[PDB]
RNA sequence: CUGGCGGUGCUUCAUAUCCCUCUAGAGGAGCCUGUUCUGUAAUCGAUAAACCCCGAUCAACCUCACCACCUCUUGCUCAGCCUAUAUACCGCCAUCUUCAGCAAACCCUGAUGAAGGCUACAAAGUAAGCGCAAGUACCCACGUAAAGACGUUAGGUCAAGGUGUAGCCCAUGAGGUGGCAAGAAAUGGGCUACAUUUUCUACCCCAGAAACGAUAGCCCUUAUGAAAUAAGGGUCGAAGGUGGAUUUAGCA
């Protein structure tokens, strides 16, 4: 326990002639010097993240444990000191005994945060047993006190995913309501200006689409947002595409026009879009060849047969 | 070349600031084969 | 990068300005043609010095006709 | 298993330094990097002559202190500097320190064009990582 | 050669193998050195330059080699253990006493 | 300054187009960041980004002996930071290339300076 | 007794007196105990002083913030002017055409000699330039692999003697030589 | 005074091709070509054939310093990748490491 | 005494890993390529399990590291050995792993013996140290290069390279000079066709031959050399009509 001091002493000394190296007046400064070091005169360039140089007061990184167990002649801090971590069942104790209590009268954690709270490592049925104490407590007549008493090793619900970042109509730039968007498949990229008005015919790359893709599956796919949203003609496009080379380049433009279309439609088909599929960007994409193997996946022959 | 190189070494370690262990190890076992050869 | 690689001088009329210096044999045959070849490869070739390239020349030119 | 530079337990209080315990797939990861050489760079070409050099220096820094280089060194090229960083062990006095220290600091710069110069690791313990 | 050689992990643990030096001559000595004012001197305030000779370095090569030979012959340090009800077994003997327990007692 | 003050004409210099070159990612990064910091001190303005990587991973099996149905490679993350600087001085750039290469990072980030001059034409 | 310069050494002291010089680590000379290495298990990193990690970073630790502000005040001399001459890549090859790259590569290990700094290229905007009568017909076809269509980018790779000054000085040599030949055009040059 | 064998006859046969230099030149430029004339072709072609062996510039196979391994070697670091990976496996390159991605 | 075993009955169960299902290269065959081994003055590495496009990111004297003639016990080495002991090593690494734990130091269970430490309405584990877990970076966190513990084949190697010990010390090393490249026989790892898919052509998809595959080898050669290897021009222009229960990766 002693070494623990020691360091602790030696990284003060420490924290002390760093303090004294900047000729400034701020000696609480934060972790904007620290920041500065490791990008000046602490770049190790290890890829973990571990053995990393950051340099910090160990008064917070050093845990703690059980201090001292015993006092005059023994007496430790509690009646269930010989039952091995005193302090959950001391806890449990005062949990019956509000349990008591209260009959008189009328999400969770994981098990490592209940340990690193306390100074005791303890397994799970005992956790399942406090787990069904509480539960007892939060039935047994249902309150106020208690009630914050137990919430408070919990945590509250915190919801996420359920509106969309529905982007503006955009106006400027033109007298035209276009908008922004991009497609990615296979690595690539794209940027899209789908008008708002204009039913007739859309430019791709500058050029109608008859002659650039006279395959019926790509004008299926460019239609796919169009008639998920069922306005069809009433639009013009001036994209950009670029990269990928077929299906590519036919799903980055959908995904484009897909988000175009999102960007100023009613929260229902928006949503009813993105649960439908068809504006995130799927995991095909041009993975890592294998080293160890002839194509991708497709191992060795007769490797364990 | 390895020649002025070597002579250079073999120099060092006459000097007594260098250390020659695979080449003494060979020479040893050189000697003590010819002691039991031959 | 300037104290040293200096590859001497050539003030900047030298290494190039070989039309002079060919000592042509009677144009009759690809020798002359071949010695403008070599001479443009050597002024393409900036690992020369003029001293390097005249004793090639004239090394060639032995060599070739020397008869 | 791969054995590149680890040692797998065995005791508890054995001898063992930092790189005496590392495995081939953390080289850059939970290990740096020995010699950061201006040799292996890219695009930048000249690599062979460079790790020959560098080789060349390590091994004649560790043949120098007799039974005192448990690790490589650490060159440092900045340009016409040659900065040693070996993991020297306190051996007798002060005096041979010095000594061997300027006879070895001239004799390199009079070799190699260069200005040579080393640093003791005067250090009351080890690197050691893995406890073994 | 020396780049093909390599350092002496590899030839100790070929010498032994287990599985299935550095003390005799210092750094101010060597084969044909000189006196070195450097070191071999005493705290050097005012020092004395000399060198040595051939003959003079082989007479200190000579007494390194009984040195060596001295120390290979202390190497045979060997004990006859006091042979315990039997020999060649753990028998009747004494070692050492328990050392005291965290809490007290002198045993 | 203590350099001969003489009173001929100059060349004109036009930016100082750097390339790093380097391996570790954390060297880059704060060889790139003194860079900035002495750029901005001498009040320059530029801009910084990142290029595409140059990556041609050799070819190497994983063992040494007898080995093909398992293989490995050596690759690296290197990365690469333009510090040009556009249009300036070519005193000023010299001093500021002799000040960072009296102590570059050993090994990666080397940098690769490159200037654009014009003069007459004729 | 006599610590490593670590509990010693007086607190707030003059520290740019105590790395002013571009050394490296120095494990001996540093007053920072920096914890180096990775964990075990469930502790604390390995050493306390001079680490192999510690080592094995490219070293900056000379030079700190207010060392690098001092020798920022040293460098503050050298302030020659600029000329505002407008960027955009326009103005500039306006004023002058021509466009030598004279650079200054780092060299590695102990050998200063590296061969790079004889690169140079005459590249001169002749659209700049704008005073071909009848030479646009024959500067077209007396150069191949130039003569663009929005700038006209005239870079005449002129890399035949062994050095950059004097390369370019026989490049502008000869370019003046064709434009003074240019000046009176062949008989038989109309014709294409 | 090399250890093993195989880099003496590597380092003989690249000072022999090296030192020899004129003569192999004008061998390898003037013997296969189709223009000029054919008698300094055949000249070369007969020089080429009565000289000796340790002599021709077609001795040319890299091989590392460790272990003097013709198999897979590479001329950036002029040793092979068995002394490359010893190397790295040690920590004495910079950037290697495992194919991360 | 606790284990290997359960074609022991059974429990958790195997997700492409297994049968029921298939997507598909290869099986009958053209080309690059070697395996059991033949041959002299042209070794090859367990050349089964982990070799047969492995070392070879490749065999004209270098690369072949293998032998003889001019000479040696200074042989370029103040000699080395690519010579050997896998029953002695350093060295890299798959395998089981697509698991699940090993134990120092303690304290207990057998009238203390070979052993074990065993289940929450709790019957002895804390468990130094090595671990999945935390992913180490990325296409985030699945998935990729590689495991993932004490270990599994006196594991491959005395020769990828060095090495205890023995032998050469008229060599099995060699200073200078001369020597292969073909499958007697079978086979498989990669590019290819049996069909309009072999040719994709000015258009990558708005217009179609031989009615077959329409090879290799050889000559002119990009390169050079004392003997061709990837392939461009000419000739041959073949081998057999998915051919054996099928084989291996795949839950995008
Ligand atoms: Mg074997
Ligand atoms: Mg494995
Ligand atoms: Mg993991
Ligand atoms: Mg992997
Ligand atoms: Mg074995
Ligand atoms: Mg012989």
């Amino acid at each position: 326990e002693d070494f623990i001091k020691k360091q602790i002493e030696e990284f003060n000394i420490g924290k002390r002639h760093l303090a004294n190296m900047m000729g400034e007046d701020p000696e609480t400064f934060t972790q904007e010097d620290i920041d500065r070091a490791i990008a000046y005169l602490f770049p190790s360039g290890l890829f973990e993240k571990r053995a990393r140089p950051v340099m910090k007061h160990p008064e917070q990184i050093f845990p703690r444990q059980r201090a001292i167990q015993w006092g005059e002649d023994g007496r430790p801090f509690h009646y269930l000191f010989y039952t091995g971590k005193q302090s959950y069942y001391s806890l449990m104790h005062d949990v019956y005994g509000m349990l008591l209590n209260l009959e008189k009268h009328q999400r969770w954690l994981i098990k490592e945060e209940l340990e690193e709270m306390l100074v005791e490592k303890l397994s799970d049925l005992d956790y399942m047993q406090f787990i069904r104490l509480l539960e007892k407590l939060l039935t047994s007549q249902c309150g106020a006190a208690e009630e914050e008493f137990v919430q408070r090793f919990r945590r509250s619900v915190t919801l996420e995913s359920k509106k969309q970042l529905i982007e503006p109509v955009q106006y400027d730039e033109q007298g035209m309501a276009f908008s922004k968007s991009e497609g990615k498949r296979k690595t690539a990229k794209a940027e899209a200006i789908v008008y708002k008005h204009g039913s007739g015919r859309i430019k791709v790359n500058g050029i109608d689409y008859q002659l650039y893709f006279p395959i019926t599956q790509d004008r299926e796919q460019l239609m796919f947002p169009f008639h998920f949203v069922d306005r069809l003609g009433k639009h013009d496009v001036t994209c950009t595409v670029s990269g990928g080379g077929r299906s590519a380049q036919a799903g980055a433009i959908r995904l484009a026009m897909a988000k175009a279309l999102c960007s100023f439609v009613t929260e229902d088909e928006v949503e009813w879009m993105r649960q439908a599929g068809l504006l995130t960007t799927d995991p095909r994409v041009r993975e890592r060849k294998k080293p160890g193997q002839e194509g991708a996946r497709r191992k060795f022959t007769w490797k364990k047969r | 070349n390895h020649h002025t190189y070597a002579e250079l070494m073999q120099t060092l370690r006459f000097l007594g600031l260098y250390r020659d262990e695979h080449q003494d190890f060979m020479d040893e076992q050189k000697r003590l084969k010819k002691l039991r050869g031959k | 990068n300037e104290a040293g690689f200096d590859d001497d001088g050539s003030e900047f009329h030298e290494h190039i300005f070989l039309e002079k210096h060919l000592e042509s044999f009677p144009k009759q045959g690809p020798i002359r043609h071949f010695m403008e070849l070599v001479t443009c490869g050597l002024s393409k070739n900036p690992y020369l010095s003029v001293k390097q390239k005249v004793e090639h020349i004239e090394w060639f030119r032995n060599y070739f006709n020397e008869k | 298993k791969n054995r590149a530079a680890r040692v797998r337990v065995s005791k508890g209080d054995k001898p063992v330094t930092y790189e005496e315990a590392h495995a081939p797939h953390y080289i850059a990861h939970r290990k740096g990097w020995l010699s950061l050489h201006t040799g292996n760079l890219d695009g930048e070409d000249h690599a062979a002559e460079r790790t020959v050099e560098d080789v060349f220096l390590r091994k004649f820094m560790w043949g120098t202190f007799p039974g005192c280089l448990a690790d490589q060194l650490v060159l440092k090229r900045r340009g016409n500097q040659l900065e040693i960083c070996a993991v020297v062990l306190r051996q007798l006095s002060p005096h041979k320190y010095y000594f061997l220290v300027g006879y070895s600091e001239t004799l390199l710069s009079y070799f190699y064009k260069c200005p040579v110069r080393l640093h003791l690791q005067t250090v009351p313990s080890k690197v050691v990582y893995k406890y073994l | 050669s020396f780049f093909t050689k390599l350092t002496a992990d590899e030839l100790w643990k070929g010498a032994l193998a287990e599985t299935g030096l550095n003390r005799g001559q210092i750094i101010g000595e060597g084969r044909y050195g000189f006196l070195w004012p450097g070191l071999n001197v005493p705290l050097m305030k005012v020092q004395t330059i000399a060198q040595r000779s051939k003959e003079e370095q082989e007479k200190v090569e000579a007494d390194m080699i009984q040195q060596r030979e001295e120390w290979d012959r202390k190497k045979k340090m060997k004990v006859k253990r006091e042979r315990g009800w039997s020999g060649n077994s753990w028998g009747g003997i004494s070692l050492g006493p328990p050392d005291p327990g965290p809490c007290g007692e002198t045993y | 300054p203590v350099v001969t003050i003489s009173d001929e004409p100059d060349i004109l210099y036009k930016r100082l187009s750097v390339l790093v070159k380097g391996h570790d990612k954390a060297v880059l990064d704060s060889y790139e960041y003194f860079a900035v910091l002495a750029a901005k001190e001498l009040g320059i303005s530029i801009k910084v980004h990142e290029p595409p990587r140059k990556i041609e991973r050799f070819t190497l099996l994983q063992s040494v002996h007898i080995y093909k149905k398992h293989r490995v490679q050596y690759e690296m993350r290197t990365l690469y930071r333009c510090l040009e600087l556009e249009h300036l001085t070519g005193s000023t750039a010299d001093v500021y290339l002799e000040y960072i290469q009296r102590n570059l990072p050993e090994g990666v980030a080397m940098e690769v300076t490159k200037t654009q001059l014009e003069q007459l034409p004729e | 007794a006599l610590p490593p310069r670590t509990e010693k050494m007086a607190v707030d002291q003059d520290w740019p007196s105590v790395y002013p010089v571009a050394a490296p680590f120095k494990p001996s000379a540093v007053p920072l105990p920096v914890r180096m290495g990775y964990p075990v298990k469930k502790g604390v990193p390995m050493a306390k002083e001079g680490n192999l990690e510690l080592l094995k970073i490219p070293n900056f630790l000379h030079l700190t913030p207010v060392a690098i502000k001092k020798h920022c005040e040293a460098l503050k001399d050298f302030c020659t002017e600029w000329p505002a001459a407008l960027d955009s890549d326009e103005k500039c090859e306006k004023h002058f055409p021509i466009e030598i790259d004279s650079t200054d590569y780092v060299s590695s290990g102990p050998s200063v000699r590296n061969p790079r700094a004889r690169v140079v290229v005459l590249r001169v905007k002749l659209s700049s330039l704008n005073l071909d009568d009848h030479a646009k017909k024959k500067l077209i076809k007396l150069v191949g692999e130039r003569y663009c269509k929005t700038t006209d980018v005239l870079t005449i790779k002129t890399d035949r003697c062994p050095l950059r000054r004097q390369n370019y000085d026989y490049a502008v040599y000869l370019l003046t030589v064709l434009y003074h030949e240019s000046w009176n055009t062949e008989e038989w040059e109309k014709s294409k | 005074h090399y250890v093993d064998w195989r880099m003496w006859r590597d380092v003989k046969r690249r000072k022999m091709a090296y030192e020899y230099a004129d003569e192999r030149l004008r061998i390898n430029s003037l013997r296969k070509n189709t223009i000029l004339p054919k008698i300094l072709q055949d000249v070369a072609d007969e020089e080429i054939a009565a000289l000796p062996r340790d002599s021709c510039p077609v001795r040319i196979r890299n091989r590392c310093v460790m272990t003097s391994r013709p198999r897979g070697v590479k001329r950036r670091w002029r040793l092979s990748r068995i002394v490359f990976r010893h190397l790295a496996d040690h920590g004495q390159l910079s950037g290697i490491q495992r194919a991360t991605w």
